[PDB]
């Protein structure tokens, strides 16, 4: 049920299926928890889509408290990485980078940043089962006290959708930011390119303090098709996209989009959105 | 150098000369966790790192009206002060222009530049303390809205300034605002439109002595029903109230010469213009609902009668602050700007107003501008800044607290001090037998002495070190008249303790002289042993002569043997003469209070003169200012 | 004219709007008022030049001849009070805030109100200007 959970305010595991409950549950709880809490401390609520998160944003309405609803990637830039990378890391390090992750893989850490100096640009991982913007986040925290500071007197508890598809630095960050930083957490999973099955499941089994909570059902790929069907027959399949989406990647992108509105040229199309991030899901798409 | 908790430290200063060496030698006498500030720019202050202070450590006004550069500690209460009455409300106002909204959108005129040179920039800094950010709860708001504007070498200082270049084309004087923890780069506070990051963390309440108190309960009074919850007994007294009023309404409608008279009208407007409207006389309330003029009505017990007591509305006002300040913002700083509390205010409701201030947490953090001592009767662990009335505007800023010795005599010692700041001299003598003295012979001598700054403070059982260290923080001349006086240690006999001089010794920062003994027979008793005493101390004020002489530097005016004494050489004929006996010195010492006053009857101006003249009182002249 | 003044005068603006400014004094409604101007005299017109300066890179070549200030406004329930936020750009869709330092904006240097009211007393017109005309 919704009640028990709504009591609740330590750290929740809430395990709804079928995706019903992921946004009702989100933006009923925030709600609860920003009516009752009348201190300065805000909440921030993080999902892996940009569209989860305008749409979550449009439930809650205005509201000057402060509050974060944005992409997982978007909030560690926001509130971590821009405003305390040069504290961090020398006056050297910049702040006006765009990230993007579609150019400018790096090999490894130690290879990612001192890179990421000169270019002036945050680039992603060629390996998706760590995730170097997080590492980074985490890093920052740990060297910079006004960090740690901030994000302490800011945030009372976060807001984590879709944890199923955490990533095991994601993960890492998380719980630094829960155990020594005394954060609230209120974490969905669900039973992202580097998705890690194992920090979730693991995190129900091994965590006492975390309390569990199931959410009752009714109260791969292809889905990645379905938006650019409808919009054959740009922004909005952005936003659909796990992540930040830069704009000049966007430019790059809907020049292979528009090739496609025979059957021959849908294929090749698909062959490299598919290398830019299935045998039925083309024949499906050659049916539509 | 000038240390957090009051210790002064002296040093020599050469010219061309790094401060690192003097910074060594006071870190070494008490380096990183210290930091050193010049008139609000890194006497010198220190910075002693995670205490327990204020988050507000002080502020800088420049070329702000008649501030030309003046540097003024502070701490979370501060009372100010003083003869320069524009200086004062100039304080207060460079307070609102930094953290208020409303005074801030007007910008700066011609005249709010100091001697009217719109050359020279304004600039109102403020220095923060950021160390106990995790005791504090209110260190934590501003770290949440600050974000990444500070540094974290500088984690523990911050800075709020406030930046004005006049625009002589427009005519027009911009405020910008900065902060930032270092104080050489600051960045712009953000803002959209209208409002900034800073009008979300500080919230300034001015209260002004004029407030009407249904002015004050129309604002709040949205608050303080819509933050509190709704049940459904509520919601049904709610809807029935609204029945209520809507069969009042319904009932207006249906009495005759209402009636009679919207018909007419009705009729009157018809014949004006042709429009088809009707014209019906409603209760505005009924209308609007009973929320619109609910008002607070003061109902005395037993009384079935509502009333609209002036006075008693006056102390009201302050209970709904009291009301709000604990409950209306726990999400921002708020700061107190209470201006003149005590227009038209009766001392006894002065004296509940003071303990508000200071004994309640109420008002966690205020600046108290005022002008009668009843308002600092209450007095403990605030700021006192004391503004000179030279027109060139110099604040001398003290942090006053009482310590756990003075906790029994507070009330009577802060009653008696709190005179004392308002004045320019003033001269501390023991008892009232002193003051019926002085009091006659100034009255004869200079009877204005009052009007021109001096002040008679009488201290009786305590060490001057409170008094003193208070008057000279804020720049108040202060004169110690006491005699030397022997004390008997209990159940120790033929010791004594060179109470008096003890007393000077402590002024001078010097340690208690040892008790020293005096052996007497037991058959001498009364005058003999009193003449033998005072033996005993014309000796050891002749012993002591070298410690006498740096007294006379202090300011500080130690009788031989005591005030009548010294009365006795000042004025010896005319004193046996009225005292009618063989030793008028003894007469006068056996009942003080009535002898003195009787003294004081057959005084003549001659007489006053004399002692007046006499080197001995020369502290009358001292605080006279001749 | 007063929602012209709130656009373009820095003294009205600089109050916010309060319940009573939104329709039906309906807070959860947003105030909106835009200005649309045309800049395709470029050339020919001196004034047009004054606006395109200080405006600098809010401008897309598409749009050259179009402009648009507007002023947008929400009321927060929190603070009981209508924050004006002034935004301006060639194209509607998407428009950048203006900026400025303090209380004055990049817009205030290039529009100048003035409102004549018809009671006015000669000598305190004459006050205000004595200054500029002589100096």
């Amino acid at each position: 049920s919704r009640e028990q959970i709504i009591k609740d305010g330590g750290n929740i595991l809430v395990t709804a299926g079928a995706g019903s409950g992921k946004t009702t549950i989100l933006v009923s709880k925030i709600e609860a928890d920003l009516k009752e809490n009348k201190t300065h401390y805000s909440i921030a609520a993080v999902t892996f889509t940009n569209k989860a998160a305008k749409e979550i944003e449009g439930r809650l309405g205005y509201s000057s408290r402060g509050n974060f609803i944005g992409t997982n990637d978007g909030f560690v830039e926001s509130e971590i990485i821009r405003p305390f990378i040069k504290d961090a890391f020398g006056n050297d390090y910049p702040d006006n980078f765009t990230a993007e992750y579609f150019d400018n893989q790096f090999a490894s850490y130690d290879k990612g940043l001192q890179v990421l100096k000169y270019q002036n640009i945050l680039g992603t991982y060629s390996n998706p089962k760590k995730n170097f913007k997080f590492q980074l986040a985490l890093d920052i925290l740990k060297k910079s006290l006004v960090a740690r500071q901030y994000i302490f007197s800011k945030y009372f508890k976060i807001f984590i959708d879709e944890y199923q598809d955490s990533d095991k630095d994601m993960h890492n960050l998380f719980m630094y930011l829960k155990d020594q930083l005394k954060i609230k957490l209120f974490i969905v999973g669900d039973p992202w390119r580097g998705a890690e099955p194992e920090n979730f499941n693991g995190l129900i089994e091994n965590s006492t303090d975390f309390n569990k909570y199931h959410l009752t059902s009714n109260f791969p790929n292809a889905t990645l098709l379905k938006e650019v069907i409808k919009y054959v027959k740009i922004y909005d399949l952005a936003a659909e996209i796990v992540g930040n989406l830069s704009s000049r990647e966007i430019k790059e992108i809907q020049k292979i989009i528009n090739e496609l509105l025979n059957q021959v040229l849908i294929n090749q199309v698909l062959i490299n959105l598919f290398a830019k991030l299935d045998t039925r899901e083309i024949t499906a798409f050659t049916e539509v | 150098v000038a240390g957090q908790d009051g210790s002064v430290v002296q040093f020599k200063i050469k010219r061309h000369t790094p401060l690192s060496k003097l910074m060594k030698a006071y870190c070494e006498r008490q380096m990183r966790q210290i930091r050193f500030r010049f008139d609000g720019q890194p006497t010198i202050d220190v910075f002693q790192q995670q205490t327990g202070g204020s988050k507000f450590s002080n502020i800088t006004i420049k070329n702000f009206r008649n501030f030309e550069k003046v540097n003024i500690n502070l701490d979370n209460k501060n009372v100010i002060f003083g003869m320069n009455d524009i200086g004062k409300t100039n304080f207060l106002y460079a307070l609102r222009f930094l953290l208020d909204k409303e005074i801030r959108k007007f910008g700066f005129n011609k005249s709010d530049y100091h001697k009217h040179d719109t050359s020279k920039k304004i600039e109102i800094i403020l220095t923060l303390d950021l160390s106990n950010y995790e005791k504090d709860e209110d260190t934590k708001k501003l770290i949440s809205v600050v974000k990444g504007a500070r540094t974290s070498a500088n984690a523990d200082v911050f800075y709020i300034a406030l930046e004005s270049k006049y625009d002589d084309k427009e005519l027009y004087g911009n405020i910008i605002l900065k902060w930032g923890s270092e104080l050489d780069n600051l960045i712009d506070i953000p803002g959209r439109g209208n409002i900034n990051a800073l009008d979300n963390v500080f919230k300034v309440i001015y209260i002004n002595p004029l407030v009407d108190l249904d002015k004050l309960f129309a604002q709040n009074k949205k608050y303080i029903f819509e933050e509190s919850q709704g049940n459904e007994s509520d919601e049904g007294i709610l809807n029935n109230i609204k029945s209520l009023t809507d069969q009042v309404n319904q009932q207006i409608g249906e009495m005759t010469i209402i009636k009679g008279f919207q018909q007419e009208i009705t009729s009157e407007y018809r014949s004006l213009k042709k429009e088809e409207v009707s014209i019906e006389l409603k209760s505005e309330m009924a209308i609007k609902g009973f929320f619109s003029d609910i008002i607070p009505y003061i109902k005395k017990d037993g009384d079935s009668n509502y009333y609209p007591g002036d006075g008693r509305r006056k102390m009201l006002s302050y209970s709904i602050y009291n009301y709000l300040a604990k409950k209306k913002y726990e999400d921002k700083i708020v700061i107190y700007l209470i201006e003149e509390p005590e227009i038209s205010l009766h001392r006894s409701m002065q004296i509940a107003l003071s303990k508000q201030l200071f004994e309640q947490s109420t008002y966690k953090y205020f600046f108290l501008s005022t002008h009668s001592p009843e308002l600092l009767y209450e007095m403990d662990n605030t700021r006192l800044i004391r503004v000179h009335s030279t027109e060139k505007v110099v604040c001398s800023s003290h942090m006053y607290n009482v310590e756990e010795a003075y906790g029994s005599v507070k009330k009577k010692l802060n009653k008696a001090l709190s005179s004392a700041l308002f004045a320019e001299r003033v001269l501390l003598i023991e008892g009232p037998s002193e003051k019926i003295l002085f009091e006659k012979v100034l009255d004869e001598v200079e009877p204005e002495y009052e009007l021109n700054g001096g002040f008679l403070l009488e201290v009786g059982g305590t060490y001057f070190n409170h008094y003193v260290c208070t008057l000279n923080d804020l720049g108040i001349t202060h004169i110690i008249k006491t005699d030397n006086d022997l004390k008997s240690k209990k159940g120790k006999k033929g010791v004594y303790e060179l109470l008096g001089l003890n007393r000077c010794l402590n002024l001078l920062g010097r340690e208690n002289l040892d008790e020293i003994t005096i052996d007497i027979p037991e058959d001498i008793k009364g005058k003999k042993k009193k003449e033998r005493l005072n033996e005993r101390k014309k000796e050891i004020f002749k012993q002591y002569k070298n410690e006498v002489g740096e007294f006379l530097g202090e300011r500080i005016y130690l009788s031989e043997i005591d005030l009548e004494n010294d009365l006795y050489s000042a004025i010896g004929e005319s004193m046996k003469r009225i005292f009618e006996n063989e030793d008028p010195v003894h007469y006068l010492q056996k009942s003080k209070l009535f002898n003195m006053v009787e003294l004081v009857n057959n005084l003549s101006t001659k007489d006053c003169f004399d002692v007046f003249e006499h080197e001995k009182f020369a502290c009358l002249k001292e605080l006279v200012g001749s």
